[PDB]
């Protein structure tokens, strides 16, 4: 189960990196981006 | 290590089944006079020496796809991952491997030429690495000895081996071909003063004499 | 973009004309189809 | 709020990395792998450390006597030009750091802001998380001598 | 968009399109006896 948790953590980290690279070149972040970022950070906090 | 990193000198090797015998070839190109790529045979190295001077490429960058898009819109050592876009620089000429818009294949009308270009501009020089089977997956580290699939970013075409009546060529096609990436020199070691393979040397006898021939003209 | 990517990843969707390395071409395919339509043996099944 | 959530996630990750080093011997394998991981991402580690260092120096540089002379009223509201001159006078920040600090401060049409709220917003998370980072670095230093 | 348009240009050359547009059609005519000879539109090359 530990390795499965690590695997999901790696997939989630890759998705968060993709989201950051989407938002890297923009000055501001809109409400949808903040909402999805908050959801992803909550899931990552639970996994940690 | 068992993983490919950047600033590493590698060769790209492929296998073609000709006359019920497997023959190994390496991707090669010259700098001056002819910028197009060819395949140097390396199976019969015991009888005829291969010319691996022109087969060496250096892994410059191994960016992600979104990172590549951001870098192209804006304009040290990291392990290569599946699904990443890499930049290949010819070790001898200093040029970059580029999917060319010109074509010369009579068999395949949809194939493009692959060659060398002086500058690394645009999507035409970046190649995405993909696994050959289900044993690997995207985001995994590329291991030494794996079979890779190289896809052009600009044209969405595989780097492909074409066999025609015994003739062997390389082009950017819509059919895939597996490539082996054998490292020739790891970039972690930066020691100097010691004899490495593929070095060009002078063999001095004492302090003034050296090994020579009378004339270059044959 | 998704449809174009999926079509070029499986070029057999393009038909025998645009398969590459053996495909005659679009105009040659249309002329061959006109020749097929001119021949009743190829256009239609055998009588009986 | 997004920055608060990101900083909480960072503290959770550092707590997990400290729990990995639990009962680690001198020259152990997990310490070697953690040192390799931190060396591999040393640029981002340096960026995080510079962030923490700047916002930990900010507390002591806004309580000195020179900054108290820069705001003799003691109300706690200062302008951007006075803050720039004060942080240039302390001779601890570089130009990039003071430009970043001025960018992080929210002004108004009067070009004035309450620096107490600014320092209390950016200093307490730094003091909470940089301690765990320092504990991690001290643990790795003492067990990989 | 440039990549997709380049792929679509590499798929179909202009010569094939101009050649297909230049293909002559078979159209109904008036017979010498005064009858109308309409060819079969379900078996012929059509303007559509």
């Amino acid at each position: 189960v530990i390795i499965s948790t690590v695997d999901y953590l790696l997939r989630l980290q890759e998705s968060i990196s993709d989201f950051y690279w989407y938002y890297s070149g923009k000055d501001i972040i809109d409400e949808s981006g903040q909402h999805n970022f908050s959801k992803a950070l909550a899931v990552t906090k639970q996994i940690f | 290590i068992q993983f490919l990193r950047t600033e590493d000198e590698v060769v790209l090797q492929c296998i073609a089944n000709i006359h019920k015998e497997q023959r190994k070839f390496c991707l090669a190109a010259e700098g001056l006079g002819n910028r197009l790529c060819f395949l140097e045979p390396t199976s019969e190295a015991k009888y005829v020496p291969p010319d691996l001077c022109v087969c060496n490429f250096v892994l410059e960058q191994s960016l992600s796809v979104r990172a590549l898009q951001e870098m192209l819109a804006n304009t040290g050592h990291r392990t290569l991952l599946y699904g990443h876009a890499i930049l290949l620089r010819h070790s001898f000429s200093g040029m970059y491997l580029t999917c060319l818009t010109t074509s010369r294949s009579q068999t395949d009308k949809l194939a493009f030429d692959v060659g060398l270009r002086e500058n690394a501009t645009g999507e035409a020089c970046w190649w995405t690495i993909h696994p050959a089977s289900k044993q690997r997956s995207e985001g995994e580290k590329v291991r030494i000895g794996d079979d890779l699939i190289l896809v052009s970013v600009s044209s969405e075409r595989y780097l492909h081996l074409s066999v025609s009546n015994g003739n062997v060529q390389v082009d950017a096609s819509f059919m895939q071909t597996l490539w082996n990436v054998h490292p020739t020199c790891s970039g972690s070691s930066i020691e100097e003063g010691y004899l490495l393979g593929g070095h060009v040397v002078r063999l001095f006898h004492g302090h003034d004499e050296c090994l020579t021939i009378p004339s270059t003209d044959q | 973009s998704v449809v174009v990517k999926l079509l070029i990843r499986r070029p057999e969707c393009f038909g025998p004309a645009l398969r590459g390395e053996g495909g005659n071409g679009l105009l040659a395919a249309m002329q061959g189809a006109i020749k097929i339509s001119e021949n009743p043996a190829l256009d239609l099944p055998s009588q009986g | 709020e997004l920055l608060k959530e990101l900083l909480d996630l960072l503290q959770d990750m550092v707590v997990m990395l400290l729990s990995l080093l639990e009962g680690n011997v001198v020259n152990g394998t997990i310490g070697k792998q953690m040192v390799d991981t931190l060396v591999e991402s040393s640029t981002n580690v340096e960026m995080i450390l510079k962030f923490f260092d700047m916002f930990l120096k900010l507390k002591d540089l806004t309580s000195s006597d020179t900054f108290k002379e820069y705001d003799p009223d003691g109300k706690g509201i200062i302008s951007k030009k006075e803050f720039q001159k004060a942080m240039e006078g302390q001779k601890q920040y570089t130009q990039s750091e003071i430009d970043f600090l001025l960018s992080c401060a929210e002004a108004d049409e009067n070009d004035m802001f309450n620096y107490v709220d600014f320092v209390d917003r950016f200093h307490e998370p730094a003091k909470d998380i940089g301690f765990n980072v320092a504990v991690l670095l001290t643990n790795l230093s003492e067990h990989m001598p | 968009a440039i990549r997709i348009r380049s792929i679509l240009r590499s798929l179909v050359p202009t010569e094939d399109l101009v050649g297909i547009i230049s293909i002559p059609l078979k159209l109904p005519s008036l017979n010498k006896d005064g009858s109308i000879s309409e060819p079969d539109m379900a078996a012929n090359f059509c303007p559509d």
